[PDB]
């Protein structure tokens, strides 16, 4: 399953089955692929695919007991992957080979399910990746990673059930007017639930090339993405989530 | 300025209903049906 | 309106909409490349002027950047407007629009 | 041409005397068994005007 | 019979908390605030289009 | 005599306490599993992302919900009308988030109650007798169809079907009437009076057989004593109850044919039903009702409001506050 | 003020002609005119905050909604466990059961 | 539009389609007629 | 009294076009320069989409070669319409009419071997429409 | 009613008497040509441009006399007049790709462009703005 | 064979209907035609594009 | 946030406010809205108000429009909840 396996099937066999989201295989091993330092350069098609999304709990909490982090299932669709995160690579750190994004579907907004009947949203980006690499070949090894800012799951013009908003909606519960009618102490104070903030937290990916060829077709590899969840745009206290899947790229020479 | 059209077209209607109780006018009036 | 706001210069991809998923570009359930909003729910569409923009895997990120030639823009926003949406006495609308024009599909 | 006009102003007219008269003549008690081919008359010259009418179409 | 007190102080104390019945308490809020300065004219509701409540995009 | 005529004589048997026939060979599994998933489903099912913008709607009993509050909420928008079993799904509990036991009630139940109006006629087969009780029921098993599978079919997802629950019903009713006026729409407005005139005239009808009993009864005692179950005669004087209602109005505006007015009673709200079984459906298309905004000018040209601008005022603020987040572009399904 | 037959109501400021002065919106983008925009000051008078005038942005929308009810209270409503929602008087409960007695 | 010659008849052709509810309604004056026999 | 009027007079309400006839000419030429140029300026563009269509059949990705066809080449047939009612004679327009003829069948052809997967026949069917596209533009002059 | 049809023809503020012919001519034409995408002065496809008073004045030649408008018939631009969206919105240059403008005269765009200029001045707030004012 | 005649009777008259009030401005769908589209579809008149002569 | 002390730069007024305010409040000024300030929402001014007269991919007579109107821009702290909606924002007619 390569890129010129893909590209010779019609959208009619691969409507349906399962197969558009599957991040395609880039058969290859004994290559390099060289970045000069005056060249321009850019990764495209680089889509990324997770696999086993784990959430960490805590298991004692008191001491002597760490924070396991239990396997969930997952909860929406086959929705979860990434696709066409293009960017300049050919920026060059005193040797690292550094890329950052430019554009594509950064984000997949999923939720997973723990042990216990509760669903935990997140938004599995890579938004804002600047992912570096010790050397100049690639292939093989050299493991990528850097820090992407993910931003908040809802954004500030999401509605609540009671109309409540950050860049929208009402700024009381407003079906408690009782409640709002004191003055001391008393005036809907009870909710910081009102306040909405748009919050935004930072992740650290570092991805592996496991697989090159020294044409095109980059990676086939792996990634261990560490990331936070959804807070409810500050209302309920944010889960570290860890993913880890297969993902694949493509370097053209600009 | 004469409208000339709904003038054709309701001369044309009275045409038309005077078809259907013309048959039966007169097989009304001759004893057939 | 994917058209529009990639004139204003915006990434149309990574679009952040409102509920946290795709406003412009989305992920279909099986996992092809559709349009977001309320629309998702007819992403099975085959259609002769947007079927030159699907590859394999839905619609192509790539095609839609930069081959979006300009009969599409004039068929999106002539069937945009001529939806199917009418009343019984031909008033053609959402059934909330002022009667000026007299369209049912 | 304006001579086609008046020949199918001319069907319209001889329609408007069959489509009355024929079944007037066919559910009298009499006048069927004595006007067969009074109504296959008009009919012929019906079903023979709209065949000069379909070639002077051409025309 | 408006509200269930109950599910109003758990929507105002949970942020997604949502029924058909939450779903039908904003409906009627719409109705209120676009019905009012056009059905009860004698009142002189003078509403800007800012601080009615609209959904989003339309 | 065969091994299945004897199981053959046993389904059409009229000797059973409840009717078992051939269309209740379909109609017991299916109801039983449209019975089986609602009763559990009301009470301990979890939050459904009904829209599919990944915010959850929680309608069962153990999350909250007063029971004129929860509902089997319908299925998800990113889903549509696409087939959505259990066997579809990665897990079972996946499949409780997109709302898959939405599909898995609705389309068993509308596949009983079309072999209930099977069941109808078979059991007025086997009794010999006219068999038009199936053509009756046809008009809710037309708006059970209507509001459930026709409107999922013209409106796109199985989200804009009615929720099984009794707070849904009412969020379906300000929806469908926000984008499709079916109060000005004059198929719900002959329903409408095939309900007010069915409920009319179950209170006519029943009020004039029930004033005109003939006594054989004492007084004391209840009046229903007085029938005795199969007799032959008849217990009220349909000559006197129609000489009563010939006052009330006058003498030829009522029945005394007693079989003209009871087929009466079954054709003004049969074919009201049916007739608002079809205009849900035929806005299930998007044929809307009657849209008169803005008709009335004056001599400049000002827009001169009518009463159905006061509607409409009323229509579009239960359009701008319905699916509060789920839009993203101004025209609604445009 | 809000009116005795709403429920929620926009928290409008109106100056003695009827006209809008500032709304404190539902939409925050392109509000053309809020509480912060044309900056109203309250100025208390009796009661117990005699002299207590204040132009804080935040603190003047919290005294403009609770003023739409009619008149500022201090309520002590941790005795009855108090739920924040508007009961009705014996005036009307009577006409409740006396209006559907007869 | 129509055909240059029979752009007279326009009047004709707009009520030509009303015809098959006429066929119907003469059902019921036939049947009057006849007394409903 | 309400001024009132029966089956026409044509006031601001009147829903008849007996009158309203146009006075002014139609100001919209339908065959000049501007539009015509702007024929073959799209022939320009779709010629080399068909010139492009050679590295998909060797790429063997399918969707783009039969999206590609569809994609900028949607307004060919209605220009190529344009320009050979257009021309002055009747016997070069025949020229243009036939091999606007065998333009059309050639192109359907790269589709049906377009959905087939085949390879090796639509890389002849791409090369015969090709010098039938060169072989319209000097019969339209 | 209806005595002021008194729209400007030019910059610099020459007006026009528009009659009651071409009134009942230009909102007979704008409907079916022009109303459903503008219906109200909106604009569907482009909403955050459409026929205001005030948002056809601020435009780079201003559109709210009636010769910018002829003028915008003939031969469109953009918001900022740099671009010609002519491909994108029917014209009588682009009379070829939009078959509704290929039969409307000079004469009837006079019509159409000013009914564009009476409407604020009789529907005031409900014309151009959107659904708040129906 | 009376109500076979009266729908190819529909047939006959509703299409000159619809040729009767054409248009030729206008697409097939902007003026409820729904006979001239079931031709169309046929192949009779349609040019390319979708438009029709 | 709930409370927000530049909600009067955002449109309705003058000072537009370039680092959080929408596309469609450049409406209000002409020559402004669809291609000149698509590089102003595009490599945004976060510096100063008169960082986006220095600001590149501009014709020379689209810079001289910008100094038609330049105390009709400041620059705010760039709020993250609305540079997310700064293109689309749900806001239309
Ligand atoms: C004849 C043999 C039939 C066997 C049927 C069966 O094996 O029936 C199995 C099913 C239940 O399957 C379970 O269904 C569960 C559904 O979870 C959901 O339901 C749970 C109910 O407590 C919790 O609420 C949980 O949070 C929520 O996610 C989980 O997915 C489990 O993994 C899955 O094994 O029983 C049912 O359908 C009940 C049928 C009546
Ligand atoms: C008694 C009621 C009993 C009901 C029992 C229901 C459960 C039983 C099992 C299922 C029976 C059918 C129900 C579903 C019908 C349906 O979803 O029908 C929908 C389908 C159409 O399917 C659509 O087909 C479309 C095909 O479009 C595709 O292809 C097109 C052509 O290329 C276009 O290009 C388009 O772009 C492209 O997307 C899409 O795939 C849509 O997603 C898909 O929904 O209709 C069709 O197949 C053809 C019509 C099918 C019959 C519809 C009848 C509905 C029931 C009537 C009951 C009346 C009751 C009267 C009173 C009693
Ligand atoms: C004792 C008994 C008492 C009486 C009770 C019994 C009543 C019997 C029923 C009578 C109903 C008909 C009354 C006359 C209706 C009429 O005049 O109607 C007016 C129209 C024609 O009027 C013209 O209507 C036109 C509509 O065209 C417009 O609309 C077109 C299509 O929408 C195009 O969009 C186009 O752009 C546009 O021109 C224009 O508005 C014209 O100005 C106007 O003159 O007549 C028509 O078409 C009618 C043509 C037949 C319609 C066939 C059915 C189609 C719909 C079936 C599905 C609906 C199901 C739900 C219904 C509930
Ligand atoms: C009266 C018997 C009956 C009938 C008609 C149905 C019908 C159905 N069940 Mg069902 N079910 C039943 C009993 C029945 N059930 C019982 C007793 C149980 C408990 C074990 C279940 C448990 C059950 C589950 C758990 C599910 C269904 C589902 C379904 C649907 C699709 C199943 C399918 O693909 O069938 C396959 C059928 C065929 C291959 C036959 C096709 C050819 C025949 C001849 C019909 C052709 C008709 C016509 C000619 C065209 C369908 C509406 C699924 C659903 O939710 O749907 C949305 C689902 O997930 N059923
Ligand atoms: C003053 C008393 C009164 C009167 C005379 C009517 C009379 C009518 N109503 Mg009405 N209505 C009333 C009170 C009244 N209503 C009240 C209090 C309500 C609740 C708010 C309604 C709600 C209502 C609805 C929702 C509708 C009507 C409709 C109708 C019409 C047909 C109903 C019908 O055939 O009934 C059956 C009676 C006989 C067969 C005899 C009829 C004109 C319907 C309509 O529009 O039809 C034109 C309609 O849609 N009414
Ligand atoms: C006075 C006002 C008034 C009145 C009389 C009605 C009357 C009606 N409305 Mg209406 N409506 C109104 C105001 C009104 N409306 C307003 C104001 C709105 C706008 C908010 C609406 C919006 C509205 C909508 C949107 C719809 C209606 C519909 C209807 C019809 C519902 C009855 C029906 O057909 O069910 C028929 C019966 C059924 C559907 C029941 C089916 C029963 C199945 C076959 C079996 C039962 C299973 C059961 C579980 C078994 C029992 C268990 C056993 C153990 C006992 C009826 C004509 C509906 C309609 O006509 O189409 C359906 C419809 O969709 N209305
Ligand atoms: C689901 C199908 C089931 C059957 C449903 C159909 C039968 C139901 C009855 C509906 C039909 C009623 C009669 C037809 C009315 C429309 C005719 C019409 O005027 O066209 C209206 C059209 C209007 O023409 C319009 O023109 C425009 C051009 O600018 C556009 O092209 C429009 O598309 C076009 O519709 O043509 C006419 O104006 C003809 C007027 C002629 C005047 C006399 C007509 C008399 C007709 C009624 C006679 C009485 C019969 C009524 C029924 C009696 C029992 C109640
Ligand atoms: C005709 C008589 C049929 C038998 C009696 C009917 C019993 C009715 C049972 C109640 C409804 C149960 C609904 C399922 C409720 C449901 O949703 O279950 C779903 C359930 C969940 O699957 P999981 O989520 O565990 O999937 C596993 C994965 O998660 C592992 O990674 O699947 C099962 O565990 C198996 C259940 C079916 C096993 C059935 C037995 C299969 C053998 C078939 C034999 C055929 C021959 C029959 C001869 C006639
Ligand atoms: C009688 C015909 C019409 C008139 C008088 C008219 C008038 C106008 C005017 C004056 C503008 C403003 C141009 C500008 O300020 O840059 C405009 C914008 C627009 N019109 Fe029309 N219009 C007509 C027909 C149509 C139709 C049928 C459509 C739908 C396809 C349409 C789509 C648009 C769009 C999209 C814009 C916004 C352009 C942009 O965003 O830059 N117009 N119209
Ligand atoms: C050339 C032309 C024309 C003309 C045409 C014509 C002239 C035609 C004729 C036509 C006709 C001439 C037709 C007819 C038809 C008829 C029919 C189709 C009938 C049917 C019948 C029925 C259906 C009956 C029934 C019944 C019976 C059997 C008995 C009793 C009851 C009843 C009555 C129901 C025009 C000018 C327009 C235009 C142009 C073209
Ligand atoms: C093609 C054409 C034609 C033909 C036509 C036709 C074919 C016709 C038919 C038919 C018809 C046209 C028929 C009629 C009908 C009539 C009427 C007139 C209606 C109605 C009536 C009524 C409705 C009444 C009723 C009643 C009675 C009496 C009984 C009971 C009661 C009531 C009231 C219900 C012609 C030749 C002219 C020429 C031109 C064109
Ligand atoms: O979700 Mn139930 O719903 Ca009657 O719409 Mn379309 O999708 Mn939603 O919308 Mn507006
Ligand atoms: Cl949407
Ligand atoms: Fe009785």
């Amino acid at each position: 399953f390569t890129e010129e396996d893909f590209r010779q099937l019609s959208y009619e066999q691969v409507k349906g089955t399962g197969l558009a989201n599957r991040c395609p295989e880039v058969d290859g091993t004994k290559g390099s692929i060289k970045i000069e330092k005056g060249k321009k350069y850019k990764i495209v098609d680089m889509c990324i695919e997770p696999k086993s999304f784990q959430v960490e709990d805590e298991v004692g909490k008191g001491k002597q007991a760490r924070k396991e982090f239990v396997d969930t299932k997952l909860m929406t669709r086959a929705t979860y992957t990434l696709t066409g995160i293009e960017g300049p690579l050919t920026v060059n750190a005193n040797g690292d080979l550094e890329f950052q994004e430019k554009d594509g579907i950064d984000y997949a907004a999923t939720t997973v399910q723990l042990p216990g009947g509760e669903r935990v949203p997140f938004l599995f980006t890579v938004k804002e990746l600047v992912a570096t690499a010790k050397g100049d070949s690639i292939g093989s090894g050299t493991e990528f990673g850097g820090e992407f800012t993910v931003p908040s799951y809802r954004t500030g013009l999401f509605l609540d059930p009671k109309g409540r908003g950050g860049v929208t909606g009402y700024d009381m519960a407003v079906a408690l007017p009782g409640m709002m009618a004191d003055g001391a102490e008393g005036q809907d104070e009870l909710f910081k639930e009102t306040n909405k903030v748009f919050q935004v937290t930072k992740g650290e990916i570092e991805m592996g090339v496991q697989k090159v060829d020294p044409s095109t077709n980059e990676i086939a590899g792996v990634f261990v993405s560490e990331q936070l969840t959804d807070t409810d745009m500050g209302a309920k206290a944010p889960k570290n989530i860890l993913l880890k899947g297969v993902f694949y790229a493509r370097i053209v020479e600009e | 300025m004469i409208n000339w059209q709904v003038i054709g077209q309701l001369v044309s209607l009275a045409i038309i209903v005077l078809v259907g109780p013309a048959v039966i006018f007169l097989l009304a009036f001759k004893k057939g049906n | 309106f994917l058209v529009r706001d990639q004139r204003l210069g915006a990434n149309v991809a990574s679009a952040q909409g409102p509920t946290g998923l795709g406003k412009y570009l989305m992920r279909s359930p099986s996992g092809e490349i559709i349009f977001g909003g309320e629309t998702m729910r007819f992403w099975d569409l085959r259609a002769p002027w947007l079927e030159p923009l699907r590859g394999p895997n839905g619609l192509d990120l790539n095609k839609i950047k930069n081959d979006i030639q300009p009969w599409q823009e004039r068929r999106a926003a002539e069937y945009m407007t001529h939806a199917p949406l009418g009343s019984l006495n031909s008033v053609g609308g959402v059934a909330t629009e002022i009667n000026s024009v007299n369209y049912v599909s | 041409v304006t001579a086609l006009q008046i020949l199918v102003f001319a069907l319209t007219i001889l329609s408007t005397i069959l489509v009355v008269s024929i079944p007037v003549i066919l559910a009298s008690p009499g006048q069927w068994e004595q006007s067969k081919n009074l109504v296959f008359t008009g009919a012929g010259v019906w079903s023979g005007l709209v065949i000069v009418t379909g070639l002077l179409n051409s025309f | 019979a408006y509200d269930f007190v109950s599910q109003e102080l758990r929507a105002a104390e949970d942020p997604e908390f949502e029924t058909f019945y939450t779903k039908n308490i904003l409906l009627n809020e719409g109705i209120r605030a676009w019905m009012a300065a056009q059905d009860q004219p004698h009142e002189n509701f003078i509403f800007p289009e800012e601080v009615l409540p609209r959904g989003n995009a339309l | 005599a065969s091994l299945w005529e004897r199981f053959c004589s046993w389904v059409t048997s009229t000797e059973n306490r409840l009717y078992i026939g051939w269309f209740g060979v379909l109609m017991i599994p299916t109801l039983l599993t449209a019975t089986s998933v609602f009763i559990i489903a009301f009470v301990a099912a979890p939050p459904v992302d009904i829209d599919g913008i990944r915010e959850p709607v929680a309608g069962s009993l153990l999350y909250g919900n007063n029971i004129i509050s929860g509902a089997v909420i319908p299925s998800s928008a990113a889903i549509g009308i696409h087939f959505y079993p259990i066997w579809e799904a990665a897990s079972l509990d996946e499949w409780l988030y997109n709302g898959g036991c939405y599909p898995l009630i609705v389309l068993h139940f509308l596949l009983g109650v079309a072999c209930y109006m099977g069941r109808e006629w078979e059991l007025s087969y086997r009794l010999g007798m006219r068999p038009w009780i199936a053509v009756a029921f046809s008009a809710p098993v037309a708006a059970a169809t209507a509001v459930f599978l026709i409107y999922p079919i013209g409106q796109g997802s199985f989200s804009d079907g009615m929720p099984l629950g009794i707070s849904g019903t009412f969020n379906f009713m300000i929806v469908f009437q926000a984008e499709h006026n079916i109060l000005m729409h004059p198929f719900h407005q002959l329903g409408v009076a095939g309900v007010f005139g069915g409920s009319l005239f179950s209170a006519m009808h029943g009020s004039l057989v029930t004033s005109s009993l003939i006594r054989e009864t004492t007084e004391n005692e209840s009046a229903n004593y007085g029938y005795k179950f199969g007799q032959e005669e008849e217990t009220y004087n349909i000559v006197a109850a129609h000489g009563y209602f010939g006052r009330l109005i006058f003498q030829y505006a009522s029945f005394n044919n007693s079989r003209s007015l009871h087929f009466f009673l079954g054709l003004w709200p049969v074919v009201g039903i049916w007739l608002t079984s079809i205009s849900v459906s035929t806005m299930a298309f998007n044929l809307n009702g009657f849209n008169f905004n803005q008709s009335v000018v004056d001599s400049q040209g000002r827009v001169i409001n009518t009463w159905a601008d006061i509607i409409n005022r009323a229509n579009l603020g239960m359009e701008v506050m319905h699916e509060r987040n789920a839009h993203n572009f101004p025209l609604d399904l445009a | 003020r809000m009116p005795a037959f709403f429920e929620t109501f926009p928290v409008i400021l109106v100056d003695q002609d009827g006209i809008i002065r500032a709304d404190i919106p539902f939409r925050r983008a392109e509000s053309k005119y809020s509480i912060e925009q044309v900056g109203v000051t309250i100025d208390f008078y009796g009661g117990k905050l005699n002299g207590q005038s204040f132009t804080d942005a935040p603190t003047v929308k919290k005294y403009a909604r609770k003023a739409q009810l009619g008149e500022v209270f201090e309520f002590d409503r941790t005795t009855l466990e108090s739920d924040g929602v508007f009961r009705s008087s014996p005036r009307g409960w009577y006409t409740f059961g006396h209006a559907n007695f007869a | 539009a129509l055909p240059e010659a029979y752009s007279i008849f326009k009047p004709l052709v707009d009520i030509l389609p009303v015809i098959p509810v006429f066929f119907l309604l003469l059902a019921f004056v036939w049947q009057a007629a006849i007394g409903f026999r | 009294a309400p001024k009132q009027s029966f089956f026409g007079g044509s006031s601001a309400s009147s829903p008849f076009v007996y009158n309203m006839k146009q006075t002014g000419e139609i100001l919209y030429k339908p065959l000049n320069d501007e539009d015509l140029q702007f024929h073959k300026n799209v022939l320009e563009k779709s010629r080399g989409e068909l010139d492009r269509t050679s590295e998909q059949i060797a790429r063997k990705s399918w969707d783009d070669m039969r999206g590609v066809i569809r994609n900028q080449m949607y307004n060919m047939r209605h220009s190529q319409l344009r320009l050979i009612e257009s021309v002055e004679s009747a016997e070069k327009q025949k020229a243009a009419k036939k091999n606007y003829n065998d333009l059309k069948k050639s192109l359907e052809e790269m589709d049906l071997a377009a959905r087939n997967k085949k390879q090796e026949d639509a890389r002849k069917f791409r090369a015969s429409a090709l010098k039938a596209f060169d072989s319209f533009t000097t019969s339209v002059g | 009613d209806d005595i002021t049809r008194t729209i400007p023809l030019e910059a610099s503020g020459t007006t026009i008497t528009l009659t009651p012919e071409q009134v009942k001519r230009g909102k007979r034409l704008f409907n079916s040509s022009c109303a459903i995408c503008h219906n109200g002065g909106i604009t569907k496809t482009n909403p955050n441009v459409g026929l205001d008073p005030e948002s056809l004045s601020l435009a780079t030649p201003p559109r709210d006399n009636v010769n910018s408008l002829i003028d915008y018939m003939k031969d469109p631009t953009s918001y900022d007049g740099s671009e010609s969206i002519a491909e994108i919105h029917p014209s009588i240059k682009s009379a070829d790709i939009f078959p509704k403008m290929r039969s409307l005269s000079d004469d009837d765009l006079f019509a159409i462009a000013g009914h564009i200029l009476i409407q604020p001045k009789v529907a005031s707030e409900k014309w151009g703005g959107g659904k708040i004012y129906y | 064979v009376a109500h076979a005649g009266i729908m190819v009777f529909w047939c006959g008259a509703m299409t000159l209907f619809e040729v009767a009030h054409f248009i030729p401005e206008k697409p097939l769908y902007e003026q409820g035609f729904i006979l001239l589209p079931h031709l169309a579809t046929l192949g009779w008149g349609v040019g390319p594009g979708g438009e029709i002569v | 946030e709930m409370e927000y002390e530049g909600v009067m730069y955002l449109g309705g007024s003058d000072k537009i406010d370039v680092n959080n305010a929408n596309i469609r409040a450049y409406t209000k000024y002409p020559g402004m809205y669809p291609n000149i300030a698509r590089e102003i929402v595009k490599n945004g001014p976060f510096e100063s108000v008169d960082d986006v007269l220095k600001i590149e991919t501009l014709t020379a007579t689209q810079k001289s429009v910008v100094e038609k109107y330049k105390n009709n821009l400041i620059a705010l702290p760039s709020r993250p909840e609305y540079v997310i909606d700064k293109l689309n924002n749900g806001l239309y007619r």
